[PDB]
RNA sequence: CUAAAUACCGGCACGAGACCGAUAGUCAACAAGUACCGUAAGGGAAAGUUGAAAAGAACUUUGAAGAGAGAGUUCAAGAGGGCGUGAAACCGUUAAGAGGUAAACGGGUGGGGUCCGCGCAGUCCGCCCGGAGGAUUCAACCCGGCGGCGCGGUCCGGCCGU
RNA sequence: GCCACGCGUCCAGCGCACGGGGUCGGCGGCGAUGUCGGCUACCCACCCGACCCGUCUUGAAACACGGACCAAGGAGUCUAACACGUGCGCGAGUCGGGGGCUACGAAAGCCGCCGUGGCGCAAUGAAGGUGAAGGCCGGCCGGCCGAGGUGGGAUCCCGAGGCAGUCCGCCGAGGGCGCACCACCGGCCCGUCUCGCCCGCCGCGCCGGGGAGGUGGAGCACGAGCGCACGUGUUAGGACCC
RNA sequence: AACUUUAAAUGGGUAAGAAGCCCGGCUCGCUGGUGUGGAGCCGGGCGUGGAAUGCGAGUGCCUAGUGGGCCACUUUUGGUA
RNA sequence: GGGACGCUACGCCGCGACGAGUAGGAGGGCCGCUGCGGUGAGCCUUGAAGCCUAGGGCGCGGGCCCGGGUGGAGCCGCCGC
RNA sequence: AAGCGGGGCCUCACGAUCCUUCUGACCUUUUGGGUUUUAAGCAGGAGGUGUCAGAAAAGUUACCACAGGGAUAACUGGCU
């Protein structure tokens, strides 16, 4: 029922989304994990760039 | 804030702002946008004239970088170099017009929708309006084109 | 403000070094406890651990 | 400035107590001990303050001069009054309508020190 | 100075910050009320209380 | 019993900014006295608008300020504007201004003041002019919003151009049978 | 054929919480997927708290005993074994009042209880007078320190300039 | 009976009070083991009034439905989208939200040569595409003026006057610049319809474009949005609960 | 009541000025015996504010609930009521 | 040319007019519960929370503070969330 | 000739989206470019939804079921 004035929606929210919700509170972690991985490589190849080639 | 919103404001009252009569039930007039051609017509015409139909060719695999044409007015044509420039354009007496390129900035075509000030320039851009052409051509300028 | 005092450095026996020290401009800002109670209620909710 | 502080510490400040509808302040400098603009004895940059002696007899008057602002540990001055109860009204009155020292709280003063003196008479 | 600037001179740690300009400036009133330039274009005070 | 209405015996307007700012309340506190105490009517519009909201007291762009300095009340005499005063990138000359705002943007300050203008605030505008003497008062484009295309005559509607409320504006969004001389009808 | 960025309500070991607090939070804080039900697939509970320490009431007496009365432990049995705090519905008993239009209620009084006012001789505070007293005592000068202001008509020197 | 007190020239203090809302500079008693006072809350008596709540309903005390009593629990919540209003920061810009660098800290700060990208800054047409003022002067060219007008418009400006004689400020008949905004008439951009005169190039036509008058557009005509938060309302989600 | 020459009461529009009158002049590709007619532009002159009474008006967004009604005087439809 | 009060300006003061209410909407709560960041040199075994109360009271009201009893270990006021 | 006529002297005799068909062009796309079929577009008509602002639609239940409705019937009581 729509009201006076508005938008004409699309919401996609007919499949059963609530089971496949991704969220994000691995990212502060994940940032961590990066640069814990990345710092261990570098010491790897030293002498090498950490870059690459 | 749970503590700002109308439901405290509302325990107490028995309909909960809903009324007694037309009870607030679960989906009265349908689900979503139903009855476009049915119950709900005079708000789908008195508020979204032409929801319902086709017009036009359709095109099958458009891509949006084909048609990326940035567009820049004669207003804020100055604005891309820097304010020194401009000083310096009024104060050469040789006559020096300034290149002003469009594509380093980051727009292709340009519309002569403003005043330009009476100082010579050179403009590089990739597509060029009428009316823009003009203009410059007004000031005593040269449209140079690039692609 | 227009003239900006003299800020004296201090010993660690409590007195008052020869040095002296401009006060900064940032001292001068101007006070908005409004924008902070903002910033303070909304950065709070950052550090905050999710429970359901 | 005066004002400016005073949007601040009209609603947060820990000195403000708020009960039985009434408003309070416990600030050192705050005779009359009333939330307000003239008694706040932080805000103003000339501020008077009636304390009761360290040894029960007598009033100390706290004087704050106008050379260190900001340094707080030089700010106030007290002297210490220990003269009769007609005397001791003089002093104070003198001190503060004679050298033009923030004269609207002159009799604030005089109502405090009053009542700081009889409160150190022997009781009955 | 350096992490904010004063406010004719921009941060130099920040990329693009200066230090935010003033509402106003005299935030005494009470020096601008009795200062001696509005007091002319001013009326009578009436404090006479009439009661019914 | 008295026959009178009170639907509409409670006027509708603003005593106090809903702002919890300190600086506009000083601002506020200082414009107070002048009303009551003066007898312009300046003091009345200046702490009329001083409490209004942001949709009501629309930025004013700096090329503005030049059209009506281009026509002003006869040249010394200042522009007073409650708003924020914004820059604008298509003017090229600015001549030496006397301006009074709530805040100006950062580039509109180096601009006015490269020309030899001067800005003042609202408390040194009562030092200068208490009683808004020799003084301009300009506002912004108050429709100027987009919201404003949105409002008016409903869409869909003979000789009713309003802007409709859409996510994308495309061939096939809104074009059809309603906008379609073709297709069932037009207005 | 091939690691990395990627996912992980199972498992191992962790850390943490603006989360919930025994009708909440996992069904399960406890001998919980247990007791129990259905032939079976399966369904599926209720249930935390003495005291700091049992110091868990020795001994005497009635009763066949359950149960009591003394005595004893404890800071407290008014914490005595499903025992911390023990509300309401309900019941028993004591005190007061009342009682043929079911009971109950609003307004207005009146009477009786209940405790309280710690009322039972009813206010002090200033100014002036009187006389009895008692001081180390007033005003005015000198010395030292501190503070305020100054248009010092513009003294001198510092510091800053959104 | 009188809200009438002087001369010549020309045609002020003392008291009284039907007076800007009450005072007494007036009194009498009783108060230690039986007296005073105590709105309310404990109980009882009388007069008046008085049908048991919730809900559906035009209509409830109903012979309309739920309801023995008490304790605990118990029902517009969260995510996403949008619209409007408000507050904040910046401003034709705005924003890291994704990614890197430096117990609380999973925080906070920094990186725009990490602004890629989102929104806005230009619209119109199905699309090819096109894409936002003109006037004057001199002989299609060369100079000049150069961002529409009318009415209403809060505010600001001047001063005929008036508060022997100048300055401040006051107000002032009347005369103007006119903010925002409204109504109207015009002007410009895109599509469409009609009518022409023409010019021109790198490849002279079934070519390329201009002009004039109507018409359609969610356009231009000296910006206003971006980011966050709050409230309301409509939705998709279990969606106020059974 | 589905006839009407007549024809009320009640009722429904409009006007009671400053955006109104009276002049003078330009423009028009509209109309043409004729600066004919019309319209639009300007400039100027007229305030006793042109009936009574009463009252501050105008305007923009968002928006819940409602969309089962009933009764009373007068008029009136169906029906014996 | 030597002197009363005041002013938490979100405060104080003076005039007039008005006060119904279902659905529904809005505003004010120094009404109430729980937890968090600040704050009260806060309360507390010389007695916290909870519970009972024929007492004293306050506020129109949501409710709140003392007096008495029980209780034995935590709790509250203000500014925001 | 002034004039009148873009249907019937007037008050009535008719139809949205989508799809299909026809017509109109020195019109647009058909996808990396060119030509030609074809197809998709613009505009104007037609093919109809009579439940006529427009679903594609036969019965029976005495074996029946659910949410409801005294807004609605069979019985008593009311009005006539």
């Amino acid at each position: 029922a729509p009201s006076r004035n508005g938008m004409i929606l699309k919401p996609h929210f007919h499949k059963d989304w609530q089971r496949r919700v991704a969220t994000w509170f691995n990212q502060p972690a994940r940032k961590i994990r990066r640069r814990k991985a990345r710092q261990a490589r570098a010491r790897r190849i030293a002498p090498r760039p950490a870059a690459g080639p | 804030p749970s503590r700002l919103r109308k439901t405290r404001k509302l325990r107490g009252h028995v309909s909960h702002g809903h009324g007694r009569i037309g009870k607030h039930r679960k989906h009265p007039g349908g689900r979503g946008n139903a009855g476009g051609m049915h119950h709900h017509r005079i708000n789908f015409d008195k508020y979204h004239p032409g929801y319902f139909g086709k017009v036009g060719m359709r095109h099958y695999h458009l891509k949006r970088n084909q048609s990326f044409c940035p567009t820049v007015n004669l207003d804020k044509l100055w604005t891309l170099v820097s304010e020194q420039t401009r000083v310096n354009a009024a104060k050469n007496k040789t006559g020096a017009a300034p290149i002003i390129d469009v594509v380093r900035s980051g727009y292709y075509k340009v519309l002569g929708k403003g005043k330009l000030p009476k100082q010579p320039v050179i403009v590089k851009a990739k597509f060029f309006s009428r009316r823009a052409e003009e203009k410059i051509k007004g000031v005593g300028g040269a449209c140079v084109l690039v692609a | 403000a227009c003239a900006r005092p003299l800020i004296s450095v201090y010993s660690e026996k409590g007195e008052s070094s020869g040095k002296n020290v401009t006060l900064p401009a940032v001292f001068k800002a101007p006070i908005r406890p409004d924008i902070v109670n903002f910033v303070h209620t909304n950065l709070r909710k950052n550090n905050r651990q999710p429970y359901a | 400035s005066a004002h400016l502080q005073w949007m601040v510490v009209r609603n947060c400040s820990s000195f403000l107590i708020k009960r039985n509808k009434q408003t309070y302040s416990t600030e050192p400098n705050n005779l009359k001990a009333r939330n307000s603009f003239r008694y706040n004895g932080l805000i103003h940059r000339k501020t008077v303050g009636v304390e009761p002696a360290a040894d029960g007899k007598g009033v100390v008057v706290v004087m704050k001069r106008r050379s260190g602002q900001r340094k707080p540990a030089t700010s106030y001055v007290r002297t210490t009054i220990n003269k009769n109860a007609r005397a001791t009204l003089s002093s104070i009155r003198h001190m503060i309508r004679k050298n033009k020292y923030h004269p609207d709280l002159r009799m604030a003063a005089i109502r405090r020190a009053s009542a700081i003196l009889r409160s150190q008479k022997p009781v009955m | 100075d350096d992490l904010y600037g004063t406010w004719r001179k921009a941060a130099s740690l920040k990329s693009n910050y200066n230090l935010p300009m003033h509402k106003m400036l005299n935030t005494d009133l009470s020096r601008i009320l009795k200062s001696p330039e509005i007091q002319r274009a001013l009326r009578a005070p009436r404090k006479k209380i009439h009661r019914r | 019993g008295v026959d009178i209405r009170h639907n509409k015996d409670r006027k509708v307007r603003r005593k106090e900014p809903k702002s919890q700012d300190i600086y506009l309340r000083l601002l506020v506190k200082l414009y107070r006295f002048l009303a009551r105490r003066t007898n312009s009517t300046f003091n009345q519009v200046v702490l009329k608008r001083l409490f209004m909201s942001r949709t009501n007291r629309p930025p004013l762009s700096l090329s503005r300020m030049i059209r009506k300095m281009k026509l002003p009340g006869r040249e010394n005499k200042t522009a007073v504007v409650v708003g924020t005063v914004t820059d604008d990138v298509r003017v090229q000359e600015v001549p030496k201004l006397k301006v009074c705002a709530l805040r100006v943007t950062s580039r509109a300050r180096s601009r006015i003041l490269k020309a030899g203008g001067k800005i003042l605030t609202f408390d040194q505008l009562a030092l200068d002019s208490p009683k808004g003497r020799g003084t301009v008062l300009l506002s912004g484009p108050r429709k100027g919003r987009e919201v404003y295309r949105h409002f008016g005559k409903a869409p869909g509607t003979p000789h009713s151009h309003t802007k409709p409320y859409v996510r994308s504006k495309g061939r096939k969004f809104e074009r059809a049978r309603g906008r379609r001389a073709s297709r069932g009808y037009k207005n």
